[PDB]
């Protein structure tokens, strides 16, 4: 719309008796005023998370076409806008857990994942299926893993899911199994507690998952690796 | 920067609490209720209806129809009101 | 003189405050409805994130909407034409004036 | 004093069953079963509560019903609004079918003979 | 059908959910105060709980008048728990009524019996399916023939639901079943 | 201004309580619960960069100009909670280390990664050795600060 | 008087038309209040808001 | 043991309520004789509603009138149940079975129906 | 506020026959009576609070249940009261329930 007024030059600004100098401003917007504060909610989230500001467009863009089409005005702005996040991270192919959302946003991860499901019925339209290898970096980086460490565990990761090792579990969790093996195989050996820790998933659940891939571990590495411990001495959990 | 639950660990304390008893009021037994008005008489002649649904713990909406059935309202300065069982 | 400590330790100083002063709004929110308390959910890190990056790209000193116009340029970018210049603005240094 | 408010709501509910008869104190305490209320409340309630409502009926040595004293004649002064230069008082409807009876048997009379409505 | 006789298994009937109004104003404390084996929660909820040991099931009976009784494997069983139930109301001295009896829900399973390609499946019908494992273990898949909603699992096992009467099941699963075959790992 | 500066600014004195009001119109037994916030030692990681993948790595002044990034360094606050309310409680207190911001860091100083290396990294990293370093890099422009 | 077009001639500077000069941000503002003050009017008002 | 117990209970009840009587004016005699006596005594239709083709669902009027049941007066912690499975937290209770005197400061069940 | 249901009780009823005696004979008064009984009813909770400390494990089939005013009542058939020292079998039993 319009502009704006304040201050005074300092000299005449009357308030003439009581302390209100010359006058106040005036809002303008307020009828879309919680359009601009969901956008300043996605900022400071997504930099909690570090994104780089075309994600943060784009979910920035995603939400004003939900917002106009009014169908999901009952669900509150801070679950709209977290869904947003997550959708708009999944279509630019670095998908983020619901999880890692929920760590950051205010919203429970059950309700961003049932509005989630709802604007994709609501925008009419549909997302690309999570793999393996979409996680496999940030996981391994973030706990100082050698780049070799990384690229057995995408291996083990991919071949594993192509043995169809494992019918029915999450992609997190045969990522979080895969990468475990690969360290216990590494120099830097992580316990389990600590990628439990950051993938979200139970010590319990990764427990259960190296326990099912353990038996075929020999075939799975790739054929560049280099032991630091015999697979016929690697420790069972 | 943080694990990721499920939600906020006090979050849940939140729903946990939400889920223990208190939710859902109890609507029914007007007369209790307008005894409660009367006490509510006993003590001071008006009071703010953020205090009368805290005081008697039943919906506003019905709290509402009681006091337009036995009482009135009276307002100050800046929409802040007061609800009186009709003093004589 | 004030070199690059005692300016920076000044905008500095007041982002934090603001920052301090943002997480109280938002505990005290949050208590008003009740029950729920996250440290890490308070604090809007682009308070500093962002505060000290514009000011050290656009010149323009202290916060935004008042004040401001009391300093230009704090910051400019250097001139990289023969070495000399880039030691040169280096080590200059600027009296403020009509 | 919440007694005296549940004494004020039997003798409105008096009122809207049919009836604005007088009664003693007493028959009203024995129908309210608050005869035994104590004799100090019964006491503060005869020679003070029903002293500090202006707005009572006392006829026949007893205490009638109850927001109006007098010119509770149920039918609008057409007398006074003959009157153009001091004609007047329209009011609120929920005062005058608290008065006596339902609007709408006086009304059929009177969409023809005085009445107006405006939604206000 | 030639088609309907290769899964020629047929889904099994599960769960049931019907509707009956008993056109009545209802006490609803009186009647939970009464009543055995029953309960009612007013500071948690606002309807009365109730149950029968028979076709093991249970009911639902609002203030309202309105009852909702779930739990029977066939229309007949609900039909007669809707009139058990209507008949201890009317043991109540309530004018209880069998009107407007009607199913709402029915619930179906079968066992299909061999592993499922899911990430094919998800491609194929993007417009329909949808798969996410961190949310729910099991692909949804939202059909508009006799519009119903299916839950498809890596093991085999199939759930069915959103029908309202037996021939939509069928339907839904004779249609569904051709795609499923052509998916088998 | 890091070494002093930084760390006195956050050790100031104001440490925030909050209390929000209880026993509105009623109450009785006690508890206006009572939160406070205190602030301790300031922690500040080499100049760091995290791809859209998410996965952070070290940054070197030479990619900062290229990709015109900003030459900054993470930095984290110890934080503690602390609730002696009206009587209940009083010692449940609980440290965190928490990333408040990112301050820009002056090229050379013994916050960049160039401090410390010889000739030859120096060489190696692609940076002049002869560059006489002291200036921030912002969105891959030099800005040099004036006395 | 509303300057025409050519005294506030649409700054422009890329963008898809924002370049809604900034006398017509003031004329907004007049026209947005004087709305208001037309219709606050045309109702009922306490006499020192309209003041 | 717990006979014990409510000499206990006899005891606090007694002391508790001698002031009482003494604030009525009563005799400690009548306390006496109320413990005494207290001591002794220890040891359309065819479619809207043919619901009457239904009678009968019950197997009975009634239990409680048999006095077949052991009295059990207690406090709950929790209940659960899952479908025909029931569980039961009970705490600081009081039983009678048999005839006999029983008492728990807790107790966990499951049950059946 | 401590639970009236014990008032309920056999001895509870034994002691509310032994006052009624007491107000056949007017040797105290009702009131002086229903003092009483809320006296036991807070030294009968304060004594199992302080004294009784034995837990007692069950199963059983359940006949019949209620639920009012956050009261629970129920009536098991075939119940076996099973203590880490001892065993009840019964036929039937009436658990009464509030807290």
């Amino acid at each position: 719309l319009s502009t704006m007024i304040g201050k005074g030059t300092g000299a005449a600004s009357f308030d003439e008796f009581g302390n209100s100098k010359y006058q106040n401003r005036r809002t303008m917007s307020s009828s879309d005023r919680a359009m601009m504060n969901a956008f300043k909610e996605i900022t400071t989230m997504a930099d909690r998370i570090n994104l780089p500001r075309n994600i943060v467009d784009r979910t920035n863009n995603l939400f004003k076409q939900v917002y106009e089409q009014k169908s999901l005005k009952g669900r509150a702005n801070d679950a709209i806008a977290s869904a947003c996040l997550y959708i708009a991270c999944r279509q630019e192919g670095v998908p983020r857990t619901f999880k890692e959302i929920c760590a950051v946003s205010r919203i429970s991860k059950k309700e961003i994942g049932r509005c989630f499901k709802l604007i994709l019925k609501a925008l009419e339209t549909s997302v690309d299926l999570i793999t393996t290898g979409d996680f496999m970096s940030r996981f391994c980086s973030n706990l100082c893993l050698p780049k070799q460490v990384q690229m057995a565990a995408t291996h083990i990761a991919r071949k594993a899911v192509e043995l169809d090792l494992v019918p029915g579990r999450s992609p997190i969790s045969v990522a979080a199994a895969a990468i475990y093996m690969a360290s216990q195989a590494s120099a830097e050996k992580r316990t389990q507690k600590e990628i439990g820790d950051i993938a979200g998933v139970a010590d319990v659940t990764i427990r259960q998952s190296y326990r099912l891939i353990y038996p075929r571990a020999p075939d799975l590495f790739p054929t560049d690796f280099k032991f630091d411990t015999p697979v016929d001495k690697l420790p069972q959990l | 920067t943080n694990y990721k639950p499920v939600a906020n660990h006090q979050y849940n304390i939140e729903y946990e609490r939400k889920k223990k008893e208190d939710g859902k009021r109890a609507r029914a037994d007007k007369q209790h209720v307008l005894d409660m008005l009367f006490s509510a008489f006993e003590k001071h002649q008006y009071y703010n209806l953020k205090d009368l649904v805290d005081i008697t713990k039943q919906p506003v909406v019905y709290l509402k129809e009681i006091l337009k059935e036995i009482g009135v309202q009276n307002v100050k300065g800046i929409h802040k009101n007061t609800w009186e069982l009709k003093p004589e | 003189l004030d070199l690059a400590g005692p300016l920076l330790a000044f905008l500095f100083r007041g982002m934090f405050k603001n920052l301090l002063k943002e997480v109280r709004i938002y505990a005290q929110k949050f208590i008003d409805r009740g029950k729920d308390f996250n440290l890490e959910l308070a604090i809007k890190t682009r308070i500093i994130s962002d505060g000290l990056k514009y000011s050290l790209a656009t010149g323009n000193w202290g916060d935004q909407k008042k004040a401001h116009q009391a300093r230009a340029g704090v910051s400019q970018v250097l001139n990289r034409l023969t070495f000399a210049s880039t030691l040169s603005h280096l080590r200059r240094l600027n009296s403020p004036i009509g | 004093f919440g007694v005296l408010a549940k004494i004020v709501n039997y003798m409105k509910t008096r009122h809207q069953r049919g009836d604005t008869h007088p009664l003693t104190l007493d028959e009203i305490l024995d129908e309210t079963q608050h005869l035994d209320i104590g004799l100090k409340q019964k006491q503060w309630l005869m020679t003070e509560a029903l002293v500090n409502n202006p707005k009572i009926e006392v006829i026949d040595g007893k205490y009638a019903f109850k927001p109006k004293y007098n010119v509770r004649d149920k039918k609008a002064l057409l007398r006074l609004l003959d009157q153009h230069d001091q004609r007047g008082l329209g009011g609120i409807l929920l005062e005058d079918i608290e008065e006596a009876l339902p609007n709408s048997q006086k009304a059929v009379k009177a969409l023809g003979d005085q009445i107006l409505f405006v939604n206000r | 059908t030639p088609a309907s006789e290769s899964s020629g298994i047929v889904p099994q009937l599960q769960n049931i959910v019907s509707t009956v109004n008993l056109g009545c104003k209802l006490d609803l404390k009186t009647i939970a105060l009464r009543a055995r084996n029953a309960e009612y929660n007013p500071k948690r909820f606002a309807a009365v709980i109730m149950r029968i040991r028979e076709p093991r099931t249970t009911a639902l009976i609002f203030s309202s008048g309105k009852m909702v009784c779930t739990g029977a494997k066939s229309e007949e069983q609900s039909r007669l728990a809707a009139r058990k139930y209507a008949r201890v109301v009317q043991k109540l001295g309530f004018p209880a009524k069998f009107l407007d009896f009607k199913i709402q829900n029915m619930v179906g399973s079968c066992d299909v019996k061999f592993p499922i390609r899911l990430e094919g499946l998800v491609l194929t019908h993007q417009q329909f399916s949808s798969y996410e494992p961190e949310l729910f273990p099991g692909l949804i898949y939202r059909m508009i023939k006799p519009r119903i909603v299916l839950l498809i699992f890596v093991s085999g096992k199939v759930v069915l639901t959103g029908a309202k009467v037996r021939a939509e099941i069928y339907e839904a699963f004779e249609n569904i079943y051709p795609i499923l075959k052509g998916f088998r790992k | 201004f890091i070494q002093m500066s930084v760390q006195r600014i956050v050790e100031d004195a104001p440490p925030i309580d909050l209390q929000a009001e209880a026993q509105h119109a009623s109450g009785e037994v006690e508890e206006p619960p009572r939160y406070l916030l205190k602030f301790e030692q300031i922690y500040l990681s080499k100049p760091t960069h995290w791809e859209r993948d998410g996965a952070p790595s070290p940054m070197m002044p030479n990619e900062a100009r290229l990709r015109n990034l900003t030459y900054s360094a993470p930095l984290y606050v110890d934080i503690t909670k602390t609730v002696i309310k009206e009587g209940e409680e009083q010692l449940q207190t609980q440290h965190q280390k928490t990333f408040i911001g990112k301050i820009p860091i002056m090229l050379r100083s013994t916050y960049c990664l160039l401090n410390g290396l010889t000739d030859r990294d120096l060489c190696e990293l692609n940076e002049c050795p002869l560059d006489p370093g002291g200036y921030f890099i912002i969105n891959g422009s030099e800005k040099v600060l004036i006395a | 008087p509303v300057p025409p077009l050519s005294v506030r001639p649409a700054v422009v500077m890329q963008g898809s038309a924002r370049n809604q000069d900034d006398l017509t941000h003031k004329l907004a503002d007049i026209v947005k209040i004087n709305n208001q003050l037309r219709r606050n009017e045309q109702n009922g008002a306490a006499a020192h808001v309209i003041a | 043991t717990v006979p014990k117990l409510y000499r206990s209970v006899i005891e606090d009840v007694i002391n508790d309520v001698r002031d009482i009587f003494l604030d009525d004016g009563v005799d400690e005699q009548v306390l006496m004789e109320l413990k005494t006596l207290w001591e002794n005594k220890l040891m359309g239709q065819v479619e809207e509603e043919p619901l009457n083709s239904e009678d009968d669902v019950s197997d009975e009027e009634g239990q409680e009138l048999f006095d077949t049941e052991n009295v059990v007066v207690c406090q709950y912690d929790k209940i659960h149940r899952s479908k025909n499975k029931w569980k039961f937290h009970l705490k600081d209770g009081i039983m009678n079975l048999n005839g006999r005197d029983y008492i728990f400061s807790k107790a966990i069940g499951d049950a059946e129906w | 506020m401590a639970y009236q249901l014990y008032r309920n009780t056999t001895l509870g009823n034994s002691l509310q026959e032994s006052l009624d005696e007491l107000i056949q004979s007017q040797q105290i008064t009702p009131q002086l009576a229903l003092q009483v009984l809320l006296q036991f009813d807070k030294a009968i909770n304060a004594a199992l609070a302080q004294r009784v400390r034995n837990r007692v494990n069950f199963r059983g089939s359940l006949n019949t249940y209620r639920f009012c005013d956050n009261v629970w009542t129920f009536v098991l058939n075939d119940v076996e009261f099973r203590e880490v020292t001892e065993l009840i079998k019964v036929d039937k039993v009436k658990i009464v329930a509030c807290d």
